[PDB]
């Protein structure tokens, strides 16, 4: 089917730097049939390369390609901010057209430890029957971080969510919400609530936590 | 310019269709062929199939055949896509692209979303400002937009005023098959005696406008 | 455009020439000595048969021409106008070729994929530009390059 695995996938560099992302065919295709696209979120991808080396119009310099039989590779000379994205490759010599499963590059800055928050449910959600409590993790970096609920020191799983921002365009830095959600019914059959963050740039976890009633 | 220009979001139940299109400009419609690329949330992109605007030729990824049909209609210059038998897995923006590949043009893409998740407004809790959520001289608030569908929420603070040190959180797919989602604000600590904070959370697809002030509550 | 016809498609398009053609503007014995022998390899095309063989040959060639004409320079030194009628013109056989391999008409199963080939076509463009930056893409450096992407891609047709 011509199966093409992209590598790595997340490049972390800071500007200036070099990126050298990898496209690797589960068999060969002729280069003339390769290319490369840049998207950036809520947009459609966008053409680099073609014919495996050719800049399409208003692509600059810094970016070149290279590759044959099965490996493939788009180099960045020098990192611009506009140029953090998520770059994939694809072949077009066959049946069915394949993409490559993609590269996030995004960039590397200074460890940062995230600053957490916790907020308990609303009376008009627990009015509604359910409870649900929300953690925050405020400006951090990288953007692995470990957010472990634990209800009276049970580890809770399967019951939160979470999400995290994309990287900020000010100061490079990921937030993140999880939220934990039980019935009334469970939530009030237990006394401390704890979000315990855990991240790089901490010396010891994070935990932050809340007593029933007394919120 | 060329420009491919694709039809308006849809939502539909499993087992329904959509007919999603797509308008081409700037160039002869019949002199070059148009595929369709899909690209469900949060993954990769994925090539469907691929038609002779000129001819209709058409060939297809085996996933897909005989449950989509592709077509074009040349006095509108349109490309369509039929997809048939829909399943929530079909959730995905799907895009028109233009051959060669050396062109380089694409559309929009559309936003097809299946699911048997009704039309519903959310509910919005207050997260409360609290010593819990303070850390010297500021603290965040929020509101917990809970259990919506389909997307999108669009939210407010202060009715648009008092808002640039926002942050709202993209939503997340629950389980259940409702959306939902946070967005907290943090300001200056003190101002939380003064300053009323209300969010203004906007679901056009319910007809749904609720605001929500945010009250604090220090433990 | 279906690749109904395959014979049509692994040819090179006659409306190509003369877009090239209509390009020129100062004259071609004008550039005296100012010229290059660009060693373009004709082996690989123009073969009566195996006109298989031969489709992603003439795919590069033409994402070649593309780019070659597509920079910032070439829109310096051409005409607006006419390179767009080229674009469309290189475009449609790019979406012609195409067609016939995403259709499984010349699609490449050799061990090589035919890149040796690819390789041969590649050179000769790179040496192309190396002479436009060697000739700081003087009027005469463009007119040469012109005449010989002219004669170049004549081999690839039906002349
Ligand atoms: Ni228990
Ligand atoms: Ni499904
Ligand atoms: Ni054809």
């Amino acid at each position: 089917e011509i199966v093409l695995t992209q590598s790595p996938g997340t490049l972390s560099l800071s500007p200036g730097e070099r990126a050298t992302l990898s496209c690797r065919a589960s068999q060969s295709v002729s280069s003339t049939y390769l290319a490369w696209y840049q998207q950036k979120p809520g947009q459609a991808p966008r053409l680099l390369i073609y014919g495996a080396s050719s800049r399409a119009t208003g692509i600059p310099d810094r970016f070149s390609g290279s590759g044959s039989g099965t490996d493939f590779t788009l180099t960045i000379s020098r990192l611009e901010p506009e140029d953090f994205a998520v770059y994939y490759c694809q072949q077009y010599g066959s049946s069915p057209r394949t993409f490559g499963q993609g590269t996030k590059v995004e960039i590397k800055r200074t460890v940062a430890a995230p600053s957490v928050f916790i907020f308990p449910p609303s009376d008009e959600q627990l009015k509604s029957g359910t409870a649900s409590v929300v953690c925050l993790l405020n400006n951090f970096y990288p953007r692995e971080a470990k957010v472990q609920w634990k209800v009276d020191n049970a580890l809770q799983s399967g019951n939160s969510q979470e999400s995290v921002t994309e990287q900020d365009s000010k100061d490079s830095t990921y937030s993140l919400s999880s939220t934990l959600t039980l019935s009334k019914a469970d939530y009030e059959k237990h006394k401390v609530y704890a979000c315990e963050v855990t991240h790089q740039g901490l010396s010891s976890p994070v935990t932050k936590s809340f007593n029933r009633g007394e919120c | 310019q060329v420009q491919l220009v694709q039809s308006g979001a849809e939502v539909k139940k499993p087992g329904a269709s959509v007919k999603v299109s797509c308008k081409a400009s700037g160039y002869t419609f019949t002199s070059y062929s148009i595929s369709w690329v899909r690209q469900a949330p949060g993954q990769g992109l994925e090539w469907m199939g691929w038609i002779s605007v000129y001819n209709g030729n058409t060939n297809y990824a085996q996933k897909f055949q005989g449950r989509v049909t592709m077509t074009t209609d040349t006095s509108t210059s349109t490309a369509y896509l039929e997809l048939r038998s829909l399943r929530s897995d079909d959730t995905a923006v799907y895009y028109c692209a233009r051959d060669p590949i050396a062109a380089g043009y694409w559309g929009q893409g559309t936003l097809v979303t299946v699911s048997s998740a009704s039309t519903k407004g959310p509910s919005v809790f207050p997260l409360a400002p609290s010593s819990k959520s303070t850390s010297g001289g500021t603290a965040a608030l929020g509101c917990l937009v809970k259990d919506y569908f389909p997307e999108p929420v669009t939210v407010s603070w202060n009715s648009g005023a008092l808002t640039s040190g926002v942050h709202t959180f993209p939503a997340v797919l629950q389980s259940s098959g409702l959306y939902s989602l946070s967005s907290v604000v943090t300001v200056p600590s003190s101002s939380l005696g003064t300053q009323t904070y209300i969010c203004n959370v906007n679901h056009k697809p319910s007809n749904t406008k609720v605001d929500k002030k945010v009250e604090p509550k220090s433990c | 455009t279906s690749c109904d016809l395959p014979q049509t498609h692994s040819l090179g398009s006659r409306r190509t020439l003369m877009l090239l053609a209509q390009m020129r503007k100062i004259s071609l014995f004008s550039c005296l000595k100012d010229r290059h022998d660009f060693g373009f390899p004709q082996e690989e095309f123009g073969n009566q048969f195996q006109k298989a063989e031969t489709i992603p040959v003439l795919h590069e060639m033409i994402q070649q021409i593309f780019n070659l004409f597509s920079t910032k320079d070439s829109s310096a030194a051409w005409d607006e106008t006419l390179l767009d009628k080229f674009y469309t013109e290189l475009y449609q056989q790019l979406n012609d070729l195409e067609a016939c391999v995403i259709q499984g008409v010349g699609v490449t199963e050799t061990p090589l994929m035919k890149e040796d080939s690819i390789l041969a076509v590649r050179k000769y463009f790179q040496r192309i530009t190396l002479y436009l930056k060697e000739k700081k893409y003087s009027p005469c450096a463009w007119e040469v390059v012109r005449a010989e992407i002219m004669r170049s891609f004549s081999l690839s047709t039906n002349l």
